[PDB]
């Protein structure tokens, strides 16, 4: 659900969203990691976790439009940098 | 001291109600961008000569 | 199975000749032939080839004609003059692989089960290499078949032998980059890399539009790998990255400084030598 | 006296002119000192008392203090003045460095191998 940034999250938020007491979430996330469906790390004294990768899923014709958009306004930066460099060093090998 | 702080002479704060002046601690200038500028300024000269 | 293939240039010139040579005979869109080579470890080295008569009609995808015994006895002829080469693959010059091609492979696989397919583009417009290499595999998936039969990608590069390289270097009289060195290290590289990456992203978008609409046979594996690709991109903005990047460049600059200093003092000594070698000699003419 | 922060002597001397009144110019001077001190106090310290603020600036207790605060921000509290705090927007930036460094390195290599 979360963005790709900002995806650190806290024990109590899991405990609410899974309706399990706090003291179990450590063993739950250990289990999740051990079967490789999610990858990350834990901080027990802050009571926080830092997930970093998650198994892909199927997604529909409405979600892919965001892919299209982010790809377009990514590619624009490549084009800009190429047009810059091939000018700024024009003389060194024209 | 206020005029000194204005011009960036020192970053110390002042508790006027109390009276004592406390200053910040700014170390590790090596990570700052300024040494690269310092090196560039004379790279230019050594290439010109 | 096989990890990379190295192609000698002589086959390139041979294919380029063959294409025009057939252009004489008929309105054929494509041509086909046999590749000869040798093995070392996981690496394939391919060096010689000959063409085989071939026919196809665009009437349909299932009406084509390749001649057996021409290949059968021509390989005998070649064997009888160089024993080292074995049949090791086949090539064709279509711009992209065609629907027939897998059923073509099942014919000639009898001659070598490891046989590999090489595409040689005869008309370059672009900065990628002209070659491609494909090997057949079965692949399992949840449903629709126990296995599909699929071409998959093997990496390819051009190489050269001791004396064919002399031969090619005699011919390229007409162009060279002015100097190898930092200007070649850049212009021969970074700009070309950026252009390639841009073209790849363009093709990705071109497919993605014809999946948002058009025919759109949605394939989930594409979306999975795309999710991986987008997840992989790093956050540059993090403070602890910035401090490292500065702590590295602010070190790298010192060496350039020192070297430029040494260069300047050597050039100064050279000037001193020149001038004293002049003032003590010019006086001799009175 | 005006070149640096010494300002008490300035106001003391404003009442000491052996020539004539000179109110015409010392007035303008008073105004251009008021606004400058108002600008400088915006970053000297975190908090001020309202009586102390009213007295460090030479005006007394008229509605003038209220109006001066209104002209700026100077939101009050319970005998409290909040500090305007930001001073952290500029840091943690590399993209503009990541462009002008590229320009600079290209400039280094420019006049290095070509004959000049």
């Amino acid at each position: 659900t979360r963005p790709a940034n900002h995806r650190q999250l806290t024990f109590e938020e899991i405990a609410k969203s899974a309706k399990i007491t706090v003291n179990e979430v450590e063993l739950l996330v250990m289990k999740a990691l051990s079967v490789g469906l999610v990858k990350g790390s834990i901080d027990e004294v802050d009571k926080r976790v830092h997930m970093t990768w998650v198994q892909p899923r199927v997604l529909d014709l409405q979600q892919i439009k965001g892919m299209k958009d982010r790809l377009e306004f990514w590619c624009t930066d490549v084009k800009s940098m190429e047009m810059l460099v091939e000018h700024q060093a024009h003389d060194i090998l024209t | 001291v206020a005029k000194a702080i204005r011009d960036g002479v020192i970053e110390a704060s002042i508790n006027h109600e109390k009276g004592y002046v406390q200053s910040k601690e700014m170390i590790d200038i090596y990570s700052t961008r300024e040494p690269q500028l310092a090196f560039h300024q004379r790279i230019s000269f050594c290439l010109d000569i | 199975a096989v990890q990379k293939v190295v192609v000698h240039p002589l086959v390139l010139l041979s294919v380029v000749d063959h294409f025009n040579r057939i252009g004489k005979v008929g309105n054929q869109k494509r041509v086909v032939g046999v590749l000869l080579g040798s093995w070392q470890k996981k690496v394939l080295d391919v060096s010689n080839s000959f063409a085989v008569p071939f026919d196809e009609d665009d009437k349909d995808d299932s009406v084509w004609f390749l001649d057996h015994d021409y290949l059968e006895n021509m390989y005998g002829m070649f064997k009888k003059v160089n024993a080292r080469e074995r049949i090791v693959g086949w090539y064709h010059t279509g711009p992209k692989l065609h629907k027939n091609d897998i059923a073509i492979n099942e014919l000639m696989k009898r001659y070598c089960p490891n046989s590999v397919l090489v595409i040689i583009d005869v008309k370059p417009k672009d900065l990628g290499l002209p070659t491609e290499a494909y090997i057949s595999v079965e692949e399992v998936h949840d449903d629709g078949t126990p296995t599909s039969k699929t071409f998959e990608h093997v990496t390819s590069e051009i190489g050269a032998e001791e004396a064919e390289e002399v031969g090619v270097e005699h011919l390229l009289r007409d162009i060279k980059d002015t100097t190898v060195g930092t200007l070649s290290q850049r212009i021969t590289n970074q700009v070309h890399g950026l252009k390639g990456l841009n073209s790849k992203l363009l093709d990705i978008r071109s497919y993605l539009e014809k999946v948002a609409t058009g025919k759109l046979p949605i394939n989930h594996q594409i979306i999975y790998q795309l999710q991986d690709v987008f997840n992989l991109l790093p956050d540059v903005s993090l403070q602890e990255f910035v401090k490292a990047f500065y702590l590295k460049t602010n070190d790298q600059m010192v060496v350039v400084y020192l070297a430029s200093l040494i260069r300047s003092v050597v050039a100064l000594h050279n000037l001193i030598n020149n001038k004293i070698a002049n003032r003590d000699a010019e006086k001799k003419e009175g | 006296y005006l070149m640096e922060g010494s300002y008490n002597k300035v106001f003391l001397a404003k009442g000491n002119i052996p020539a004539e009144s000179y109110t015409f110019f010392i007035d303008i001077l008073l105004d251009t000192i008021r606004d400058e001190i108002a600008g400088c106090i915006e970053k000297a310290y975190e908090k001020i008392l309202f009586t102390e603020a009213t007295r460090i600036l030479f005006f007394n207790t008229p509605k003038k203090m209220t109006d001066y605060a209104k002209k700026r921000g100077w939101v009050l509290g319970p005998n409290n003045y909040y500090s305007f705090a930001s001073q952290q927007q500029k840091p943690e930036d590399t993209t503009i460095p990541s462009t002008e460094l590229a320009k600079q390195v290209i400039e280094y290599a420019r006049q290095l191998e070509m004959i000049v």
